[PDB]
C-alpha cells in the first residue's frame, strides 16, 4: 500500500531536496565502500593466520 | 637416565618454541594490518585540515575514520592461536624453552 | 497554524528514554535544520524539543503519529532499558544515548551488553 | 523564460528517471536477496569463531 503521491503544488526549492537525496546517496555509497576496505583486510589477515 | 630426560625436555621444549614464533607472526600479520589501517587515517587527516573542506567532506572522512577504528577494534578483539586472545587483554605468555623449571 | 500535538507516545516515550517528565511533557514537535559556517542550510528529520535537548522523533504525515526512537540496550544488569536519542556530538546532527552520565553513540551501542563490558 | 509546455517535457523526464531508480533498487538482486528494497543487517561469518 504505497504510491508516489501526485505533488499538492509546485516544489518551492527543486535543489535543496535533491542535494538532501545525493547527500543520502553519496553517503550511502561511502559507508557501503568502506565495508569493501575492511572484507579485503580481513581477507589478508586470514591468509595469514591460515598459514 | 638424565641425558634421555634431558633430550626428551630439550626436543619438547625446542617444538613448544616454535609455537611461540608462530603466535609472533600471527599477532604481526594482525598489527600490520593496523598500521596500514592508522596510515590512511593519517592521510585523511592531512586532508581534512586544509580551510576548504566542506563540512559535507567531513562528514565523510569522519565515517571512513570510525570505520577504520572499528576494524582495528574487530581484528584485535577476536583474534586467536589455538583460543587465546592475543590483544584482546594484557597478560605474559610465559615459554618453557628448556627442561629446566 | 496549530502546532502538532505531541503525542502520548512521544511524551512517554521520550520520558522514559531521556531526561525528565516535567521537561518532556514541554517539549513540541519541530523541524531540524542545519546551518552551517558557509551559509547553506540542511534539512535534517524531525525531532521532539525536551527541555532545550533535540529528540530524534519521527512525525508521519498522516494522522499525527510522532514515532520516538529508542536503542535498547541492556543496562547495568536491567535488561532492556531503552533511552531516547540525542541530536548532539560535534557536528550535532548525530544522536546521543546518554547511559549512566556517559554519552556513547546509538549505533556503537546498538544492542550493546554494558554489564558484559 | 521555459513555457510551461517545457515543463511538462521535463516533468515527463524527471518522472521517469524516478522510476527508473524505483525500478533497478526494488528488483536487484544477488543470489535472490534484494540488496536495496528493504533495510537489514547482513552479517558475515568471518572467522571460525562464533
Amino acid at each position: 500500500p504505497e504510491l508516489a503521491e501526485a505533488a499538492a503544488k509546485t516544489t518551492e526549492n527543486p535543489l535543496q531536496k535533491i542535494d538532501a537525496a545525493l547527500a543520502q546517496v553519496d553517503a550511502l555509497r561511502s559507508d557501503l565502500g568502506a565495508v569493501q576496505n575492511r572484507f579485503n583486510s580481513a581477507i589478508t589477515n586470514l591468509g595469514n593466520t591460515v598459514n | 637416565n638424565r641425558f634421555t630426560a634431558n633430550i626428551k625436555g630439550l626436543t619438547q621444549a625446542s617444538r613448544n618454541a616454535n609455537d611461540g614464533i608462530s603466535i609472533a607472526q600471527t599477532t604481526e600479520g594482525a598489527l600490520n594490518e593496523i598500521n596500514n589501517n592508522l596510515q590512511r587515517v593519517r592521510e585523511l587527516a592531512v586532508q581534512s585540515a586544509n580551510s576548504t573542506n566542506s563540512q559535507s567532506d567531513l562528514d565523510s572522512i569522519q565515517a571512513e575514520i570510525t570505520q577504520r577504528l572499528n576494524e582495528i577494534d574487530r581484528v584485535s578483539g577476536q583474534t586467536q592461536f589455538n583460543g587465546v586472545k592475543v590483544l584482546a587483554q594484557d597478560n605474559t605468555l610465559t615459554i618453557q624453552v628448556g627442561a629446566n623449571d | 497554524d496549530t502546532p502538532a500535538v505531541v503525542s502520548a507516545d512521544a511524551k512517554n516515550a521520550l520520558i522514559a528514554g531521556g531526561v525528565d517528565a516535567t521537561d518532556a511533557n514541554g517539549a513540541e514537535l519541530v523541524k531540524m535544520s542545519y546551518t552551517d559556517k558557509n551559509g547553506k542550510t540542511i534539512e535534517g528529520g524531525y525531532a521532539l524539543k525536551a527541555g532545550d535537548k533535540y529528540y530524534a522523533a519521527d512525525y508521519d504525515e498522516a494522522t499525527g503519529a510522532i514515532k520516538a526512537k529508542t536503542t535498547s540496550y541492556t543496562a547495568a544488569d536491567g535488561t532492556t532499558k531503552t533511552a531516547a536519542n540525542q541530536l548532539g556530538g560535534v557536528d550535532g546532527k548525530t544522536e546521543v544515548v546518554t547511559i549512566d552520565g556517559k554519552t556513547y553513540n546509538a549505533s556503537k551501542a546498538a544492542g550493546h551488553d554494558f554489564k558484559a563490558q
